């Protein structure tokens, strides 16, 4: 198929764009050209049922969580509208994570290779539950809460610890005043700066493990080069 | 004219 | 698939479609 | 930079939108994509100096003349009628479009220059035939206007016209005539060597040079089924 | 280059630019 041969042409253009040693954010003088390439895809026939490359899903989550290598704390101070927390796109978000996970575990299946392999594990778990959790807390401070979408939410990705599933549902019967002190709690207690530098470390890590131990080029050089010291 | 051919 | 039938009318569906409009879900929200 | 690996990639996937079997003509769906790649090209300061492939300045000619197919008795898609009025004939935008062309006649002739040599005079002949035709063209759109641009008329003449001045003395002598007058020449002329047949020579020396160029060098523009058959 | 280094489109990639969009203008005008 020619069409077929032409987006894949396309991807090849987004590798070059997508891919990075850190992470993707988009640039404004890149906008036009990334956007009628994700145009393309999105409307190509012959994509329709393709597999959707490794990069991408990553370049994706780095862009809607919107990634950087920020450590949770600056080291010696005290204590963001950007994550779309919509229930529909943070679902699909979970969805292409979760895709990404299951290419890594693929290609796992040298000295370094399970200790990566289990600190990919930890770090996938923890950011799956966080996500799901800030989802919640989303849910939770609206008034009033859309209860349909919120249980379809916990039921798709909850499953990690249905024990609290249970709890947000109780928590989401009481009034607006007790859910917004629980969740300001919540918040208080454990950042989403912590989840972005989980998030952040999850996928820098799976971009190594893919590079060194598989095919994959993730401009992983310079701490490939550090490891092999 | 120009410079035709067949 | 063999007969899609978001394929037979030739309407946009699948994954590549699914992040285009993610992905402009995200970027409108970070104007305004 | 960063900059050359892009800008080569989308060089990369415009080849894939612009070698055809047959020639180029801009669909709406790729329009968006093609507009992105050409800017970004077009902006990319690595580019500024590179050579145009010369698979851009067929596709530009195919575009710019709108060139239809005019059959070795083959298959045919479905396509439309010969016409000069979706040919913008401007003087900026020909003059350039023949500056192209030249560049297309050039590359052809350093690849001949490492059976063939029928292909080589065919091509020589069209070329010319071409060549002409499109000047007569740009005459023929200096002579309709009202009224005459003569700066841009004679710069015109000077750069690209074979015209000896049999031709250019007279071509003046009528440039100073009355429109109505202009206008029964042109029309006149137009029915003597109608725009049709230019297109023929010129698509006929357009897919000749694709098929040289794939076969006596390493260039491929999809010729491969029109070789020996 | 007297431009390249002004920071100013110019070659052959941005003449093929300006020209296509003619081209399009037209067709679609
Ligand atoms: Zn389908
Ligand atoms: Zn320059």
């Amino acid at each position: 198929s020619n069409e077929k041969i032409r987006s894949q042409s396309v991807l090849n253009t987004l590798e070059t764009f997508f891919i990075k040693e850190n992470h993707y954010d988009m640039q404004r003088e890149e906008s036009s050209i990334v956007n009628a390439c994700l145009r393309y895809l999105g409307y190509s026939k012959s994509m329709c049922h393709e597999k959707m490359p490794i990069f991408m899903d990553i370049a994706f989550i780095e862009y809607c969580f919107n990634l950087s290598l920020d450590p949770s704390s600056f080291q010696n101070l005290p204590i963001s509208q950007q994550i779309l927390w919509e229930y529909s796109l943070i679902s699909n978000a979970l969805e292409r994570l979760e895709n990404i996970e299951l290419e890594r575990q693929n290609c796992m299946r040298l000295l370094n290779k399970e200790t990566l392999n289990n600190e990919a594990l930890k770090l996938y778990s923890c950011a799956k539950a966080g996500i799901c959790r800030w989802m919640a807390f989303h849910f939770l401070e609206q008034e009033p809460i859309d209860h349909i979408n919120f249980t379809k939410f916990l039921q798709d990705w909850g499953s990690h610890n249905e024990k609290e599933m249970e709890a947000l549902q109780r928590l989401s019967k009481h009034k607006i005043r007790k859910r917004l002190i629980y969740v300001s709690q919540h918040k208080k207690k454990m950042p989403w700066s912590k989840f972005n530098s989980v998030l952040s470390r999850y996928i820098q890590c799976t971009k190594l493990q893919l590079e060194v131990f598989c095919d994959y080029d993730f401009k992983q050089r310079e701490i490939v080069k550090m490891l092999t010291s | 004219g120009e410079d035709l051919e067949i | 698939s063999e007969a899609c039938e978001m394929c037979r009318l030739g309407l946009p569906h699948g994954s590549f479609f699914e992040l285009l409009r993610d992905w402009k879900k995200i970027e409108e929200f970070r104007n305004k």
